[PDB]
DNA sequence: AGACGGCTGGCACGACTTTTGCACTCGACTAA
DNA sequence: GGCTGATCGTGCAAAAGTCGTGCCAGCCGTCT
């Protein structure tokens, strides 16, 4: 039920389908939060 | 190209465990970017493109 | 001396040559004259939220791409399917061919049985006809969807079938002569025809609003018209004082003799940016003089305007006014118009009269409106209209309005009553 | 079923418009 | 020489385009 949009889609599919399995993603929020810190001079990355 | 990944690669994610930060470097910065800005000009109302 | 004509003496040459600067000033370049003053600007130193719109509508792009998802298909049937809905026209129609979407696929083993498979089930969706390219085969899906109960069904899908022509020059004798269908019963057939909602994919588009700004705007409220241009479109430029303010105590000669020069350009530029503003209010009294009989007459009794009769108005050269006219509006309360569009030519008319071009385009278009749906209009029967208004007129080259209004042929225009 | 009839439509010559491509030599001297 | 600098500078004209209006060749709708 959030921002994220690959995932909106597919847990309304997967209801349709009466799957009733979750598929994380990742919140675009946090990608808007990513952009705007690097819009500073700041280094950030996501590792392994 | 044969499409049927192509769609796939874009629904893909890391682990993106163990996240840090530090200072930035301006070669870096020029990597993040793709293109330099050189006007203060932001949209055209002539042809709004 | 004496008042006389004599032909033959001395003289001097005539205007002073490359005035390159006033020659760009009397252009009038909108914008395009804003952006040309912020380079000049940036060349010339001494001269000077928490709402947001947060709209996500689908276009029935995004509808259809749901569509596509909550569908069952392969997935080179899934690849086939949002391949064809990138080629979507916003009318509804597909712009790439069968062969082209085959050709883009790049696979041996897709086959044209799987696109006419993939475009059946792109026609299974709503609305129907989705991207059929063809208006035939769109009203065929549409005509198939309804249920058969309805008169007239077969006699409209035979119609449409191959019967597309006949209707398209609205020949109705030949379409019986050929189908060999029931007189005038066939009537209703086309109507409920004409009622099958052409290009469906219309109701995707949603308007947007076009921002016209508009450069005079007049109101002659009460009468006592008055031009008045848009202050807040006319440009403004600002001189450095503190710049200017640091000429006389510099104590450096390069530095004094490039602030002379810059305070210099600054001027004159400012200089020409005046007198042109000046010139266009002028420009746009004098027009306004001369539209306020044409706006008193109206659109349709618009009086015939030259050029010349302008640039006599004012007191400059007419090359002058051709460079102001251009890209040059307005505002007025009837609406906003192109400087250029008050011009038009003078047809000679009974009596002498000079009738403009586009006021006689605007009478023949009111006039072949309120004509007889079952006998068009004439192109010589518009001499007898031409006649009855009591002035002269080429209804030869009528038709060259007649087309430029986009008039179809009155013989093309027949229908049905 | 072939011919009148008005359309249609391009082609032509006048008749109005039009855009751009145009800066001397000063009054300072300038003397070899 | 080599242009070299500079009051002061609100067309114009000339070849080019573009339209006005008429003027002829074809075409189909038709009824003799």
């Amino acid at each position: 039920k959030s921002d994220d949009v690959n995932g909106r889609t597919k847990m309304y599919k997967n209801i349709v389908d009466g799957n009733h399995q979750m598929e994380p993603g990742m919140p675009e929020s946090f990608n808007v939060l990513l952009k705007e810190i690097r819009s500073l001079g700041i280094n950030i990355e996501l590792e392994d | 190209k044969d499409l049927l990944k192509f769609l796939k690669a874009q629904t893909k994610t890391e682990e993106f465990d163990a996240i840090k930060i530090a200072l930035a470097s301006p070669d870096m910065i020029r990597s993040w970017s793709f293109g330099e800005v050189k006007k203060p000009e932001t949209i055209n109302y002539r042809t709004f493109k | 001396m004496k008042q006389g004509l004599q032909l033959r003496l001395s003289q001097q040459l005539a205007m002073t040559p490359q005035l390159q600067q006033a020659i760009r000033l009397l252009q009038l370049s909108t914008l395009e004259l804003q952006q040309e003053l912020q380079q000049a600007l940036e060349s010339n130193p001494l001269l000077e939220l928490p709402v947001y719109q947060g709209e996500t509508t689908q276009t029935l792009q995004d509808y259809l791409m749901w569509q596509v998802e909550l569908t069952p298909f392969t997935d080179t049937d899934r690849a086939i399917a949002t391949s064809i809905v990138d080629a979507v026209d916003d009318t509804g129609y597909l712009t790439i061919q069968i062969e082209d979407i085959v050709d883009s696929i790049g696979d041996d083993e897709i086959g044209l049985e799987e696109v006419e498979a993939v475009l059946k089930r792109i026609q299974r969706f709503d609305p129907v006809g989705v991207a059929a390219k063809d208006l035939r085969d769109c009203l065929l899906i549409q005509l198939s969807q309804f249920a058969k109960e309805t008169p007239w069904l077969e006699e409209a899908r035979l119609i449409i079938s191959d019967h597309l022509d006949l209707l398209a020059n609205h020949d109705f004798r030949t379409l019986m002569r050929v189908t060999r269908l029931k007189e005038e019963v066939l009537k209703e057939a086309v109507n409920l025809i004409q009622s099958l909602d052409p290009r469906p994919g219309q109701s995707i588009q949603t308007s947007e609003p076009e921002y016209v700004i508009p450069d005079v705007l007049v109101r002659k409220v009460s009468g006592r018209w008055t031009v008045e241009l848009n202050a807040d479109s006319i440009p403004r430029l600002k001189i450095n004082q503190q710049y200017a303010a640091m000429g006389n105590s510099a104590r450096n000669d390069a530095d004094g003799q490039f602030i002379r020069s810059n305070l210099q350009e600054a001027r004159w530029l400012i200089k020409s940016l005046e007198s042109r503003n000046d010139t266009l209010l002028r420009v746009s009294r004098c027009i306004v003089e001369q539209q306020q009989a044409f706006f008193e007459q109206g659109e349709e009794y618009m009086k015939p305007m030259v050029l010349a009769d302008i640039a006599q108005a004012v007191e400059m050269h007419e090359s002058t006014i051709s460079r102001v006219t251009t890209q040059k509006y307005l505002h007025s309360p009837r609406g906003i118009f192109e400087l250029k569009y008050f011009f038009s030519s003078h047809v000679n008319t009974e009596g002498g009269g000079e009738a403009s071009s586009t006021a006689i385009r605007a009478l023949v278009k009111k006039l072949i409106a309120a004509e007889n749906p079952a006998k068009p209009l004439s192109d010589s029967k518009l001499t007898s209209m031409l006649s009855e208004q009591g002035i002269m007129v080429a209804r030869r080259t009528v038709a060259k309005y007649r087309e430029s209004l986009s008039i179809p042929p009155s013989n093309q225009r027949k229908q049905l009553v």
